[PDB]
């Protein structure tokens, strides 16, 4: 920290995931609380920069308590953030993990309309 | 106190970094504690004396608090006492027109303070000699407190001779031609007073005389007479009827300094670290640094700001074998 | 062996540096103009025993000047100069004890007073007597000094760390 | 002002008594009154405060009685390290030290030595400096050749300032070594203990740093050179000295390289010494190497020294030996140094002075060799039951014995419990003692088949002693309450501690000794503990028998604890309620006494009642709702109308600890709370301390906790605030509650 924030941003990142933790203790301990605590994780992750790897971190951090489906905006920006990367792969299994079935094995039938978003991100 | 010894250093040139050190060093003595605004003040006085003739742009600044902060009180009165006389030897030329601001000041010092600060009187006194051209013109109202002060038995008696032999200075330079006579006979009422104040009295009448000799014969017979009654003699009554060196680096203190070899933990690293920033202030060859060596010892940061300037002077000062060590 | 540290405290411009200088080489000289803060080291033999003097030349305070602390510490030993030339020296190195004692706490420790320049004796304002009674009132030694009479300077500093010896065991 | 100066003369007076409790009660009270009253004021009046104080120290050393200089040192020990080391504080105090430490007496030199070291702890800039005289002078004195009280006092100074203030110490280590040795050999026992003391000291510091010097260090060769000339036949025929002296010291010094060298026997020894008396520990490499190199030559110095009949000697051959085996069991084993070692260890425990040691001695050699120790158990076993009283017959044993018999159980134990079967009931008639309770407690945790009969003998003693009665199936205050205090404390079964609290619940709870009666309340708050967890988690194994007992003793427990005047009762008793007693502290008759408790004098006894309060409140509302709106209406009244800073902080504390006990009741009356709290964060002037604005800023971090969603509203104004505290420098304001604040309120 003593000679500037851009190189502490990379323990920014820890402090964001210790605290999302205790976050998920939270979660984990108040049901009610459970929604605003999602909230809270929505928020400050797109307060935060936009880097895979470091979205990664975060994003296995929430997976604790929160299964992929509760959270379905939180990876479609998770996967269009890997598309701008050029990280195709990592997007499309992202997606394929969302929607729960792989298109590419179904290239003879349309898409899983079920999730409209999740088809449009795929 | 660092910055007073560095101006005495740098007497020549610290002209340059007057508009610096100058400003907020008045906002200083404007908010801190008494007893170290009296200290602020008494350097403040030999910032002047150091900085004579271009502390003028600031001057009226200065009066302004001292104005503010003149209160009756001894040490401060004699602390303002000393800076006013370090004022009027820097500004001579030019002091007339601040003179008038501190005149009242003065008069009340002089009416007021009949408590111990008549030693401080002869004080502002001492001071007063030195007005001679910015007085020629406020001697009318100035003088006639000297002369209650010397005329007047219940101060004492130093009180007395301080102003006295203040007026007899002041005879040197200003314009008694018109007024003076009347204060003859104060000078003559002390005469019948004290053999001690009798002395220095004459000596004042004569220096007066001399200035007033063409005026004085005209009315001479009333002071002389009474003079003759004292049986007292002067010459001029028949005349009338009729910078800094570099310091030297001790290398020794400085290879000592450097000598890390018993230093292991984190505490032993950084107390090293000091250690060495304070011995490269102290044996700089800088004056500059070395009068900041205090401050550094009281205030870590000010030795980790400096250290590099300490090094570079400390090392520009010393032997390529010795460097090489 | 031992090893001892010395003070030299004063009005500004008086024989603080000219004495040290004089006593550590053996040489004076007008030079050596208004000090802030100077070191040095000397051998002695007193008692016959050997002695280690770090003697500090200090920046000469005023009447107003406050007491530097790096000297209220560690120095077990206070030369206490004044020019016998000047009166106001005389009030100044008064003060500057006073808030020695001030500061050092009550501690009677070892204190000695120098009135340097004797050789003056044609410009001399501070008699031997008025010395010796400020000293006997502090219970301190006396000395008399000149800058170039530099066997009584040696003297001095031997007076202090007799000055101490004899006071450290009783 | 003069209201101070007035107290600075009450505490000069009270601290010249030649009383030592009224001289340390005056450090405390001006401890209390430079911590918080002092700080009240500025830093440069703070300065001419310490100056009024130096004058009050001269007052106090102003005689050369030596109470008076104790008061003197017990105040500069006092203002030490409370405040910041302003500079006057280290020179004064410094300068008044150095005046002492010559002194005859050596209880003033210890108490100088000890001030001296926490005036380098002080921390001020000229620290690094100030040391290094005293050091320096400390080491002129041990060059000095008379003179036994300097040497006695710089080799004190030189252990506190390693002890205290090691970083400034460790360059200094170089000439110490030097000197410290010739410091040793001085024929006064209290110089050469206390040398070797300082070495001690210093070789925990040359170990600190010693790893990550990549070159060895010659120290602890030259100390093992130092003991081998203390050792040396032709350099012990210098006249004038005494060669037993000579020989303490060396066995001294090759104590301290043992013992820095065998760390897990100085583990074992602090066992030992924790187990008697009711730090962290380090080793070297390098000496680890040398002991090892010339172990041997050591165990030869010692059993050839072993034939001296000095009684100090032989202590510390005592203390030694079984440092040694710690280090090194093997080669007692196999050199057969064992047998001289035990028959030794049995042949000085016949003798009090060093009887005391030797069976300390015993049980660290018995750890030591944990196999062949064994061979010696017949002998060992008989003599402490020698040792303990026989079954006929002051019957008073030293503790030191106990201890040896838990520390022999660690080893040998298993193999020992049919003995031990029998060792029991001795110890039990030896009578209570803490040491004995203590190894009671070990032996238990070690074998149960010992800690049924533990237990049960344990119960027939506590009958016999505190109820004056046969177990079924004047009185000493100290006995009673070390009866009581293990009663509570070490585990138990069966129906009879039921009557025991019965009987303490009728006749020590009502005692007209106070510490008997606060020890009673703990006692029994704690024995109740098994009864009410059956009573409510087994609701099937509920007795109303066992309900009623427990509501009668916390019933006379709350009677206690509200009639009695003197605070310390009542804040113990309070405390010890619990989780466990609420479900019988809701009844009326109970709420209403823990409600008057609330209103007591005492501010921290408000507090650990408004805390159980709001804790019940869960369970019956209906009692506690409307006092506690009673109690906030009035924190609020007393909060805006109260211009003492201390009673504002002390209704911020009682809103504080209902807000974290009562959030429900909180959360209608979220609003007007915060409303409050704000006014209090923006009135322009600060009370007289800054405990207010820390008070506030963690019950509004506890509000936040439950109130947050709706708090999101008011989050803005509240944090510009705590941002505009925060960046006063100047304002330390319990710097973490302000942070904890902001935290918790950004999190919720
Ligand atoms: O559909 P999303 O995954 O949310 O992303 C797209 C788009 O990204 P693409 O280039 O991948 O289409 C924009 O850029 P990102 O923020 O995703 O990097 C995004 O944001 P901006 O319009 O502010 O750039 C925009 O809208 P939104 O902010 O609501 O996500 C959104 O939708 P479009 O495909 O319609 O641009
Ligand atoms: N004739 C004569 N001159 C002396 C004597 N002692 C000092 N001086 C001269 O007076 C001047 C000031 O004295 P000095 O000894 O240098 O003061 P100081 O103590 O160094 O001044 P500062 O550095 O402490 S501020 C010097 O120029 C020095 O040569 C003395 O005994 N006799
Ligand atoms: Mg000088």
């Amino acid at each position: 920290a003593g000679e500037s924030y851009s190189r502490a941003y990379g323990a920014m990142v820890s402090c964001h995931m210790l605290s999302e933790l205790e976050e998920v203790i939270q979660y984990k301990l108040v049901p009610e609380r459970r929604e605003i605590i999602r909230q809270i994780w929505w928020e400050r992750l797109q307060g935060c920069q936009r880097i895979v790897e470091d979205w990664q971190k975060i994003l296995m951090v929430r997976s604790l308590v929160v299964s992929p489906h509760e959270d379905m905006r939180t990876w479609l920006k998770y996967a269009s953030l890997c598309g701008k990367s050029g990280r195709l792969a990592l997007a499309h299994k992202t997606l394929v993990l969302l929607l729960g079935v792989d298109p590419s094995r179904q290239l003879d039938h349309p898409l899983p309309t079920v999730h409209p978003q999740v088809t449009y991100a795929y | 106190q660092a910055i007073t010894f560095i101006f005495k250093s740098l007497g020549l040139k610290c002209v340059q970094f007057l508009p610096q050190v100058m400003p907020t060093f008045l906002n200083v003595i404007r908010v801190c504690d008494g007893a170290i605004r009296e200290f602020l003040f008494q350097q403040l006085g030999m910032l002047v004396s150091f900085v004579k003739s271009h502390i003028r742009p600031y001057m009226d600044e200065i009066v302004t608090l001292m104005r503010e902060f003149w209160v009756m009180n001894t040490s401060i009165q004699s602390t303002i006492i000393l800076l006013i006389e370090q004022i009027v030897v820097a500004l001579g030329g030019e002091f007339k027109l601040y003179l008038p601001q501190l005149i009242p000041h003065m008069l009340r010092v002089f009416m007021h303070d009949n408590s111990p600060g008549r030693i401080v009187s002869i004080k502002l006194l001492a001071a007063i000699q030195l007005f001679g051209a910015n007085l020629d013109d406020y001697l009318h109202l100035l003088l006639p407190p000297i002369v209650k002060l010397f005329d007047a038995p219940e101060a004492p008696l130093p009180s007395r001779k301080a102003a006295l032999e203040t007026v007899d200075r002041l005879t040197e330079s200003l314009d008694f031609t018109d007024y003076a006579s009347r204060i003859i006979h104060p000078i003559v009422r002390t005469l019948d007073q004290s053999p001690e104040l009798r002395s220095t009295a004459m000596d004042t009448l004569s220096s007066l005389v001399f200035q007033l000799g063409k005026k004085y014969q005209i009315f001479i017979p009333m002071v002389n007479k009474v003079l003759v009654r004292h049986r007292i003699n002067h010459q001029r009554y028949d005349v009338l009827i009729c910078p800094m060196k570099k310091l030297h680096v001790s290398t020794i203190n400085l290879q000592k300094a450097w000598g890390a070899a018993r230093r292991v933990s984190k505490d032993d690293w950084l107390e090293w670290l000091r250690r060495l920033s304070l011995e490269l202030l102290k044996d700089s060859s800088s004056p500059s640094l070395r009068s900041c060596w205090a401050l550094a010892q009281a205030y870590n940061p000010m030795a980790r700001d400096l250290f590099n300037a300490a090094f570079v002077s400390c090392w520009s000062e010393l032997n390529e074998d010795q460097q090489d060590e | 062996s031992k090893s001892r540290k010395i003070a030299i405290l004063g009005y500004r411009s008086v024989g603080k540096s000219s004495l040290t200088i004089q006593f550590v080489e053996g040489q004076f000289v007008d030079s050596y103009d208004p000090t802030i803060e100077n070191t040095f080291t000397k051998l002695i033999t007193v008692n016959g025993q050997e002695y280690h003097l770090q003697l500090v030349d200090t920046a000469g305070q005023d009447e107003y000047s406050i007491f530097p602390q790096t000297y209220s510490i560690d120095i077990n030993g206070y030369i206490l100069v004044y020019s016998v030339t000047s009166i106001k020296s005389f009030e100044v190195i008064k003060v500057i004890h006073g808030k020695l004692l001030d500061m050092v706490g009550k501690v009677q420790i070892p204190i000695m007073l120098v009135g340097n320049k004797k050789d003056l004796h044609m410009e001399r304002v501070i008699s031997y007597e008025e010395g010796k009674a400020l000293a006997e009132s502090w219970n301190a030694a006396f000395l008399e000094s000149s800058a170039k009479e530099n066997q009584t300077a040696v003297d001095v500093f031997r007076r202090i760390i007799l000055e101490a010896e004899k006071m450290d065991g009783a | 002002t003069s209201s101070n100066v007035s107290v600075l003369q009450q505490f000069a007076s009270g601290l010249k008594s030649r009383n030592e409790e009224t001289r340390a009660k005056a450090a405390k009270e001006l401890q209390h009154y430079v911590t918080m009253e002092l700080r009240e004021m500025s830093q440069e009046e703070s300065t001419r405060f310490y100056d009024q104080l130096n004058h009050h120290i001269f007052e106090l050393v102003s005689s050369s009685d030596a109470n008076e200089r104790k008061g003197g040192i017990l105040a500069i020990a006092s203002l030490i390290g409370v405040e910041g080391g302003n500079a006057t504080r280290i020179g004064r105090f410094a300068n008044y030290l150095r005046n002492l430490l010559p002194s005859n007496d050596p209880v003033v030199m210890e108490m100088a030595s000890k001030a001296i070291g926490r005036l380098a702890m002080a921390g001020d800039t000229f620290t690094a400096e100030y040391v290094e005289f005293e050091v320096k002078r400390a080491l002129e004195w041990l060059g000095a050749d008379r003179n036994e009280g300097r040497r006695h006092a710089a080799v004190l100074v030189l252990r506190e300032l390693a002890i205290s203030v090691p970083t400034f110490f460790f360059q200094q280590v170089q000439p110490f070594f030097d000197n410290i040795f010739v410091a040793v050999w001085d024929p006064k026992q209290a110089i050469r203990e206390g040398a070797v003391a300082a070495l001690r000291a210093c070789l925990i510091l040359t170990t600190q740093r010693e790893p990550k010097e990549m070159q060895k260090p010659q120290w602890y060769r030259h100390t093992f050179e130092e003991a081998e000339k203390g050792f040396d036949e032709t350099l012990a025929k210098e006249k004038g000295m005494n060669r037993d002296d000579r020989i303490h010291g060396a066995l001294l010094i090759l104590n301290e390289l043992v013992r820095i060298s065998s760390m897990e026997g100085e583990r074992l020894r602090e066992e030992m010494e924790e187990i008697t008396q009711q730090s962290t520990l380090v080793e070297s490499r390098c000496c680890r190497d040398l002991m090892e190199e010339k172990f041997d030559q050591v165990c030869q110095w010692v059993l050839k020294c072993r034939n001296s009949k000095n009684s100090l000697i032989q202590m510390t051959i005592l203390n030694l030996l079984p440092r040694l085996a710690a280090f090194r069991p093997s080669a007692f084993t196999d050199t057969q140094y064992l047998q001289d070692t035990m028959n030794h260890v049995l042949s000085c425990v016949k003798k009090e002075k060093e009887r005391t040691a030797a069976f300390q001695a015993l049980g660290l050699l018995s750890v030591a060799v944990r196999s062949e120790f064994k061979v010696y158990l017949p002998r060992v076993l008989d003599i402490i039951r020698a040792a303990l009283p026989p079954k006929d017959f002051a019957m008073q044993v030293d503790a030191t014995v106990f201890t040896c018999i838990s520390m022999l159980a660690r080893a040998m134990g298993p193999g020992i419990q049919q003995d031990i079967k029998e060792l029991l009931e001795p110890m039990l008639a030896v009578g209570l003692s803490p040491a004995l309770t203590a190894v009671l407690y070990d032996l238990s945790r070690q074998i149960p088949q010992l800690k049924k009969d533990i237990q049960d003998g344990l119960l027939k003693m506590l009958s016999l002693v505190l109820m004056h009665k046969p177990l079924r199936h004047a009185s000493d205050v100290g006995s009673i309450t070390l009866a009581l205090r293990t009663l509570g404390s070490f585990e138990f079964e069966g129906h009879s501690l039921t009557q025991f609290v019965r009987h303490c619940a009728d006749h020590f709870l009502n005692s007209e000794h106070k510490e008997i009666r606060m020890e009673a309340a703990r006692t029994c708050s704690r024995l109740l503990t098994p009864s009410i967890h059956l009573i409510s988690g087994h609701a099937h194994v509920v007795s109303q028998t066992a309900v009623q007992v427990v509501a009668d003793v916390l019933s006379k427990l709350l009677v206690v604890g509200i009639t009695d005047p003197d605070p310390d009762i009542r804040y113990c008793v309070l405390a010890s309620l619990d989780e466990r007693f609420d479900a019988h502290l809701a009844q009326a008759e109970n709420l209403q006494a823990l409600f008057v408790a609330l209103n007591d004098q005492v501010f921290e006894i408000r507090e650990l009642a408004i805390c159980t309060v709001g804790r019940l409140s869960s369970m019956n509302p209906a009692f506690v709702m409307p006092f506690l709106r009673k109690m906030l209406i009035q924190i609020l009244t007393e909060l805006e109308h109260s211009g003492i800073g201390r009673i504002k902080e002390q209704s911020a504390r009682m809103l504080g600890h209902l807000v974290s006990n009562a959030p429900r009741l909180i959360r209608p009356y979220m609003e007007p709370i915060l409303k409050a709290l704000i006014l209090k964060l923006k009135d322009p002037d600060p009370d007289p301390n800054p405990g207010v604005i820390n008070n506030v800023l963690a019950t509004i971090g506890e509000l936040a906790q439950v109130s947050g969603l709706e708090m999101r509203k008011w989050v803005d104004e509240l944090f510009i605030i705590i941002m505009d505290m925060l960046q006063d420098s100047s304002l330390l304001a319990k710097r973490q509650v302000a942070l904890w604040t902001l935290g918790q309120l950004v999190a919720s």
